[PDB]
C-alpha cells in the first residue's frame, strides 16, 4: 500500500545499519584479539583463512562437540535403520525405532540414562492413570524440580566422568519432561472410543523414545506422532533419498554461516567482558545485540534442522522452523514464529487449561502469567530469567490491549475517517518500533544476563537520552515498515 | 442413569445427565427428520469443553456446557447421547426433542 | 462415508454395505445396529461387529450383515469422521 | 608488559591518615582496574575495592567502606588509596594489583607498601 | 558475602610426592566456573596459577591441575620440586566482589 519508492528507502536503511554495525563488531574484535585470547580459548582452524574462532557460548560447543563425537553417527544409524523397516516389516516400525532410541541412549549416557527416562515415565504414567489435570501438572512439576536439587546433583555427577555427559542428561530429563507430560494430559482428556487404544504403556514408550528428538529436539505433538506411525503408507524411497540431499545442502550452508558469524565477531566473549561493554561504541552496541540474537536464530536452525529433516524423512510433519528474527517486529509475533513446537505445547497444555483470552482481560493477564512462569522455570529458574518472564509478559500483554483498545468501534471507526491508511501504516510502524527495542532489551537478558541488561539499558537509555536513544527508535521505525510490510504474507 | 432434555419447542435444547460423573464421558447430538433418517451432527468433551461439529452443520449450531447440563442452539426431533470410553458409542439416550 | 440398506422395509436379515472400508487406522472396525422402537430414541444392539451389548448379528470386511423386534434398524460407523448412519430398515408387523 | 610501581613504605601514627599511590604502565585496552588487597603480617589476603583510572568506576568491601577512599589520575595512570583513623590493626602490607580484559582475575601485582601504624 | 574456605591449614611433604588442596565455597559459583588460585613464596607477591577453576596461567607447569564442580574445589600438584614451598589461596572472582580464602601453607621441613 505504500509508495513502492518509500518501502524501498526503508528497506536499504534497515540493510544499512545491519551491515554498518557488524563491521563496527568486527573491527572492535581485531583490536581486542590479545586480549581476548588470554582470557578466552580463541580456537584456532583452517575454516577462514586463519582467523580464530570465539566458542564461549557453550551451546554452539556443547553440542558441536558431542555431534562430532556420537550424535551423527546414531542419528545416521536412525535413518537407516528406519529405512530398513518401513521396507520389511512396516507394521512393527514403531517398536522398532522405539528399541533403537533405547540402544542410542544407552551407548551414550549409560545404564543411569535410560533407567532414569525410564523411571520418570513411568511415575508419570501411573499418576496419569488418575485422569486429573492437577494431579498430572503436579507430578510433573515434582519431576522436573528434582532435576535443580543439589543433593541430586552431586549423585548425579558420580555417575559419569566428565561433566560432559552429565549436561547431557540434564539436557535429556528436561526435554522428556514435555513429552510425558503432554501424553499424560491426553491421556486426562481422552473420550472418543477409537481413541482409547492409543494411550497405552508402549505408545508413550514409543513417543517418549523417538532418537530425532531425544536430546535437545523440539516439542512434536503426540497427535502427529500416532497418525503417522499407524499410516502403513511409504512414501517412494527415491523420493526420501532426494529430500535428503536437498535438506544436507541447506544444513551445510546454515552450519557454516553459524561458524562464519562466530570468527568474524567475538560477541560471546565481549558480553562476558563487562568492563569492556561499557567502554564500545553505540555503533558496537548496537551491532553486537543484532549479531547475538542472529547467531541464535541461526544455532537454532541447525540445532532444530537436523531432528526435522530426520522426521521429514520418517513420514512426519515437524514443527515449522523459526522465521528470520530480522523480520520480528512485536512480541506477540516473535513467541507465535520462533519456537512453533514449544508454542504449540503452551497453548494447548497450560494456555487454554488456564482458561486464556476467555474470562475478558483479567483472565488473559493470569493464563499470560502462568505461561510464561513455567517457561521460565522450565529453563532452570534463575534470577535473569524471571526478569525476562517478566518482561515478555508486560510486552505481550501491552500489545493485546493496545490491540483491543484500537479495534473498539468507536475508535476504529474515529481513525478511519480522519486519517489515510498510508497514515495508519506509519503509526503502527512508529509504536512497534518502542515495542521492538524493548523486545531486544528483553532476548539481551536472556543471552547476557542481568549485567549486560543494565549496562544497555543506562548506555542506550539514560545516558545518552536526546540522540543516541532517538537514533536506536529512528532505526527501529524503518525496520518496523519492512517487518509489517512482509508479515502481509504469513499472517 | 437418566439423560432428560427440554420438552417440545417451536432455540435452546438442553441435555441434564444423572447417575454418572459428567465429565468423564463426552455427549453427541443427533438429529432425525420427519423424512429421512438419523443424522448425526457432532459432540462436545465434557472434560475440556472442545466441541466438533459436522462439515454440514458448521456455523449456525453450538455446543455450550454448563457443568450435568448441556445445551445446542429444521423440523427434526434432536437427540443427545452419552458416548462410552472406548468399543462402543451411544449407551444412553435423551428421549428427544421436536422442533416445529 | 455413504451407506445403503436392504431392503427397506421386510416383513415378518439386513445387510448394511459402504463405498470405503471401515476399519480404522488403529486396527478396529467400528459399526454397530442400533434398533429404534415407534416414538422412542434408538436403543444399541451389538457393540461392535459380531459382539452383541446386551439376534448377534455378524459380519466382515466391507459387506456388513445382521441376523434376527419390530421396529427400524440402523448401521452406524464410528471409524471415519465424520460418523455417518444408516437409511434405516423397517421391520413390518406381518 | 603490564608493570605495576607503588610508593614507598610509611610510618604513620594512631589517628592519623596514610595516602598510598599505584601507577600503572604497559596496558593495552581502555577499561582497566586497579585493586587493593591488605595482608596482615602472618595473615591471608583481603580485598579492599577497585578504582578505574580512566572511567572513575569504584566498589568497595562492606567491612572497608567509609573508612577508605579511592582516587585516580586519568593522566599519570595512578591509583590513591587512602586509609583514615588508623589504629594498630591498620598495619599490614598493602598491595596494588591489576585486572585484565574482564576484570576477574589479578595478573599483575605490585611490590608493597609496608605500613606501620605506631 | 561468599565465605571462601580452605583445607588443610598446613601441609608437610616430602620432595617429589603428590599434594592435593581443597577449597570450599558458601554459594555455587558456577555461571564457566568464576575460581582462581594464586601462590605466594615466603619474601615474594601473590602470582597468579590457575583461573576458570581449571585453566592454567602462561608459564606455570604441568603439575599444578585444578578441578571441582559446585561448591567444592581442589588444587593438585603432581610432583613437588621443592619450588612449590609457599602459600596457595583459593579466591573466588565476578560471581561477587572478589573474597579470598583462608590459604594453605605447604612445607617441605
Ligand atoms: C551494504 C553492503 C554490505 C556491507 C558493506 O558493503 C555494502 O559495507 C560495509 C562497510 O560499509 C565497509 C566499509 C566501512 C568503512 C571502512 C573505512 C576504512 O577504514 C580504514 O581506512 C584505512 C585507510 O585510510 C585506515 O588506515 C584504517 O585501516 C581505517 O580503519 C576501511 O576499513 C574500509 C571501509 C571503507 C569498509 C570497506 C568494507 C565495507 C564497504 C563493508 C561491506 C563490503
Ligand atoms: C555478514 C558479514 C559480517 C560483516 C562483514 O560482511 C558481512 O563485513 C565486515 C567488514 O566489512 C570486513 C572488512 C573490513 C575492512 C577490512 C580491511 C582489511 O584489513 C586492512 O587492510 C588495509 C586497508 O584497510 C589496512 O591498511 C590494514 O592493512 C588492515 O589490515 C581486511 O581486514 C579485510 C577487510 C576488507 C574486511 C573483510 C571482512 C569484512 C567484509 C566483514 C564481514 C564479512
Ligand atoms: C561473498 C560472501 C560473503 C562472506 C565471505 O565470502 C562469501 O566473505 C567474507 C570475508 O570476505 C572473508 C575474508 C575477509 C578478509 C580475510 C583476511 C585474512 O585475515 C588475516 O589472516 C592472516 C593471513 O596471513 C593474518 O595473519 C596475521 O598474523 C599475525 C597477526 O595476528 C601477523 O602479525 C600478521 O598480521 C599476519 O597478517 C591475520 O590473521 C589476518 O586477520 C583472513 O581472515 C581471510 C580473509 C581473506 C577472509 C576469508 C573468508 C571471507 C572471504 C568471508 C566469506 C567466505
Ligand atoms: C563457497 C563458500 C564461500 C567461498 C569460500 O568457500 C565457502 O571459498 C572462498 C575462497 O576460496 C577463499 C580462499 C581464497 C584463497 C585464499 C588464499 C590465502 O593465501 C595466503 O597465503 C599466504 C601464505 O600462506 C600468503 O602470504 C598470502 O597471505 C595469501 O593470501 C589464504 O590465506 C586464504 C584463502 C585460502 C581463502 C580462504 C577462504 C576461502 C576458502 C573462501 C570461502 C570459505
Ligand atoms: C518503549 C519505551 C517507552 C518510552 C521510553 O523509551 C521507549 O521513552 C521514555 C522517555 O523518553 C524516558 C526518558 C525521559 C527523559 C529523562 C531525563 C533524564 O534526566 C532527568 O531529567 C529530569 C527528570 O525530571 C531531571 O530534572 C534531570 O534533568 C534528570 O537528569 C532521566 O529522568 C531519564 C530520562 C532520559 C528518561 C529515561 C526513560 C525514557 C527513555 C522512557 C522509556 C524507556
Ligand atoms: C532486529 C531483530 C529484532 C528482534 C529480535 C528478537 C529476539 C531474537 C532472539 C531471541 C533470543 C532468545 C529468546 C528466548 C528464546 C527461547 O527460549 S524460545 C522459548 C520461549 N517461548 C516463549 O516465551 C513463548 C511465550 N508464550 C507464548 O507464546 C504464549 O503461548 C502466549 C503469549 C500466551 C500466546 O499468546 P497468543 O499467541 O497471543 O495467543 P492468542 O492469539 O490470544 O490465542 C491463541 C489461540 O488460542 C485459540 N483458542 C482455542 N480455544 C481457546 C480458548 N478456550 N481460550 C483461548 N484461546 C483459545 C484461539 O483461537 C487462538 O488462535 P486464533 O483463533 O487467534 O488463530
Ligand atoms: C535481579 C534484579 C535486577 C534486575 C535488573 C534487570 C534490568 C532490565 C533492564 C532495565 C529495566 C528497567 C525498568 C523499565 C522497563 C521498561 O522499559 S517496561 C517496558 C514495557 N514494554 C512495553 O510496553 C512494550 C509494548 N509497547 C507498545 O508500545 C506496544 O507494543 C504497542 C506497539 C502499542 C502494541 O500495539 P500493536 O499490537 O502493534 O497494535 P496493532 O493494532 O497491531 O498496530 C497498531 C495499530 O495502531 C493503529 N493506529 C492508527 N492510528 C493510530 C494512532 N494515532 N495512535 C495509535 N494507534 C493508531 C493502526 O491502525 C494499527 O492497527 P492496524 O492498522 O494494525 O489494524
Ligand atoms: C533487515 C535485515 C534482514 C531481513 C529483512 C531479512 C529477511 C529475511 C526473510 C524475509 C527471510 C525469509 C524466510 C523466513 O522468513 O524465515 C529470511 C531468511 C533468512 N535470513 Fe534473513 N533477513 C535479514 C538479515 C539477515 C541476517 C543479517 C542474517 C544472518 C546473519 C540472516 C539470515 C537468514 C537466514 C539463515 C535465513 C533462512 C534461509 C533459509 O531459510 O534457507 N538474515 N530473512
Amino acid at each position: 500500500m505504500l509508495p513502492r519508492w518509500e518501502l524501498a528507502l526503508y528497506l536499504l536503511a534497515s540493510l544499512g545499519f545491519h551491515f554498518y554495525s557488524f563491521y563496527e563488531v568486527y573491527k572492535v574484535s581485531r583490536e581486542h584479539e590479545e586480549e581476548l585470547d588470554q582470557e578466552f580459548e580463541l580456537e584456532t582452524d583452517t575454516l577462514f583463512g586463519g582467523l580464530k574462532k570465539d566458542a564461549t557460548d557453550f551451546e554452539w560447543s556443547f553440542w558441536m562437540e558431542w555431534g562430532k563425537q556420537w550424535l551423527v553417527w546414531l542419528l545416521l544409524g536412525h535413518m537407516v535403520v528406519s529405512q530398513m523397516a518401513t521396507l520389511l516389516a512396516r507394521k512393527h516400525r514403531p517398536w522398532i525405532l522405539m528399541l533403537y532410541g533405547m540402544w542410542a541412549c544407552w551407548c551414550v549416557l549409560g545404564t543411569p540414562g535410560v533407567a532414569m527416562v525410564l523411571l520418570h515415565t513411568t511415575i508419570s504414567f501411573c499418576v496419569a492413570q488418575f485422569r486429573s489435570q492437577l494431579l498430572t501438572w503436579l507430578c510433573s512439576l515434582l519431576l522436573l524440580s528434582t532435576l535443580r536439587l543439589q543433593g541430586v546433583e552431586e549423585v548425579k555427577r558420580r555417575w559419569y566422568k566428565t561433566e560432559n555427559e552429565y549436561y547431557l542428561l540434564q539436557f535429556t530429563l528436561t526435554v522428556r519432561c514435555l513429552y510425558y507430560t503432554s501424553f499424560s494430559l491426553e491421556l486426562c482428556w481422552q473420550q472418543l472410543p477409537a481413541a482409547s487404544t492409543s494411550y497405552s504403556f508402549p505408545w508413550m514408550l514409543a513417543y517418549v523414545f523417538y532418537y530425532p528428538v531425544l536430546h535437545n529436539g523440539p516439542i512434536l505433538s503426540f497427535s502427529e506422532f500416532i497418525k503417522q506411525m499407524q499410516q502403513q503408507e511409504h512414501d517412494s524411497l527415491k523420493a526420501s533419498l532426494c529430500v535428503l540431499a536437498l535438506g544436507l545442502g541447506r544444513l551445510l550452508c546454515w552450519w557454516w554461516l553459524a561458524e562464519l558469524m562466530a570468527h568474524l565477531m567475538y560477541m560471546h566473549a565481549i558480553y562476558s567482558s563487562i568492563p569492556l561493554l561499557e567502554t564500545v561504541s553505540c555503533w558496537t552496541l548496537g551491532g553486537l545485540a543484532l549479531a547475538q540474537v542472529l547467531f541464535f536464530y541461526v544455532k537454532y536452525l541447525v540445532l532444530f534442522g537436523v531432528p526435522a529433516l530426520l522426521m521429514r524423512l520418517d513420514g512426519l510433519t515437524p514443527p515449522a522452523l523459526p522465521r528470520c528474527v530480522s523480520t520480528m517486529f512485536s512480541f506477540t509475533g516473535m513467541w507465535r514464529y520462533f519456537d512453533v513446537g514449544l508454542h504449540n505445547f503452551l497453548i494447548r497444555y497450560v494456555y487454554i487449561p488456564v482458561g486464556g483470552s476467555q474470562h475478558g482481560l483479567l483472565g488473559t493477564l493470569f493464563s499470560t502469567a502462568m505461561t510464561f512462569a513455567f517457561v521460565s522455570y522450565w529453563h532452570g529458574g534463575y534470577d535473569y530469567l524471571w526478569c525476562w518472564a517478566a518482561l515478555n509478559w508486560l510486552g505481550v500483554t501491552v500489545e493485546n490491549g493496545v490491540r483491543r483498545l484500537v479495534e473498539t468501534p468507536c475508535i476504529q471507526d474515529s481513525l478511519a475517517r480522519y486519517f489515510s491508511p498510508q497514515a495508519r501504516r506509519r503509526f503502527h510502524a512508529a509504536l512497534a518500533s518502542c515495542s521492538t527495542s524493548m523486545l531486544i532489551l528483553s532476548n539481551l537478558v536472556f543471552l547476557g544476563g542481568n549485567e549486560v541488561g543494565k549496562t544497555y539499558w543506562n548506555r542506550i537509555f539514560i545516558q545518552g537520552w536526546p540522540w543516541v536513544t532517538l537514533s536506536v527508535l529512528g532505526f527501529l521505525y524503518c525496520y518496523s515498515h519492512v517487518g509489517i510490510a512482509w508479515a502481509q504474507t504469513y499472517a | 442413569i437418566q439423560l432428560v432434555q427440554s420438552g417440545p419447542e417451536l432455540v435452546k435444547i438442553s441435555c441434564k445427565a444423572s447417575g454418572y460423573t459428567f465429565t468423564n464421558y463426552g455427549m453427541n447430538w443427533v438429529r432425525q427428520a420427519p423424512g429421512k433418517g438419523l443424522k448425526w451432527m457432532g459432540w462436545i468433551n465434557t472434560y475440556t469443553g472442545e466441541p466438533t461439529y459436522a462439515d454440514d452443520f458448521k456455523g449456525r449450531f453450538a455446543f455450550s456446557l454448563e457443568t450435568a447440563y448441556l445445551q445446542i442452539n429444521d423440523m427434526a426431533t434432536y437427540f443427545c447421547a452419552r458416548v462410552w470410553n472406548y468399543d462402543y458409542y451411544f449407551d444412553y439416550w435423551g428421549q428427544g426433542t421436536t422442533l416445529t | 462415508v455413504l451407506m445403503t440398506q436392504t431392503p427397506l422395509s421386510l416383513p415378518v436379515s439386513i445387510s448394511c454395505r459402504s463405498s470405503q472400508s471401515i476399519v480404522h487406522s488403529n486396527g478396529n472396525t467400528y459399526l454397530e445396529w442400533y434398533l429404534q422402537k415407534p416414538g422412542q430414541s434408538p436403543k444399541l444392539l451389538i457393540y461392535r461387529v459380531s459382539n452383541r451389548f446386551s439376534f448377534s448379528g455378524s459380519g466382515s470386511g466391507t459387506d456388513f450383515t445382521l441376523k434376527i423386534d419390530l421396529g427400524v434398524y440402523y448401521c452406524f460407523q464410528g471409524s471415519h469422521v465424520p460418523w455417518t448412519f444408516g437409511g434405516g430398515t423397517k421391520l413390518e408387523i406381518k | 608488559q603490564v608493570q605495576l610501581r607503588q610508593s614507598g613504605a610509611e610510618l604513620a601514627k594512631p589517628g592519623a591518615s596514610v595516602k598510598m599511590s599505584c601507577k600503572a604502565s604497559g596496558y593495552t585496552f581502555t577499561n582497566y582496574w586497579l585493586h587493593w588487597i591488605k595482608q596482615r603480617p602472618g595473615q591471608g589476603l583481603e580485598w579492599i575495592g577497585y578504582i578505574s583510572p580512566n572511567t572513575g568506576s569504584t566498589e568497595y568491601s562492606q567491612k572497608f567502606k567509609d573508612r577508605a577512599t579511592l582516587t585516580a589520575d586519568k593522566s599519570s595512570s595512578t591509583a590513591y588509596m587512602q586509609l583514615s583513623s588508623l589504629t594498630s590493626e591498620d598495619s599490614a602490607v598493602y598491595y596494588c594489583a591489576g585486572s585484565r580484559i574482564t576484570g576477574t582475575w589479578f595478573a599483575y601485582w605490585g611490590q608493597g607498601t609496608l605500613v606501620t601504624v605506631s
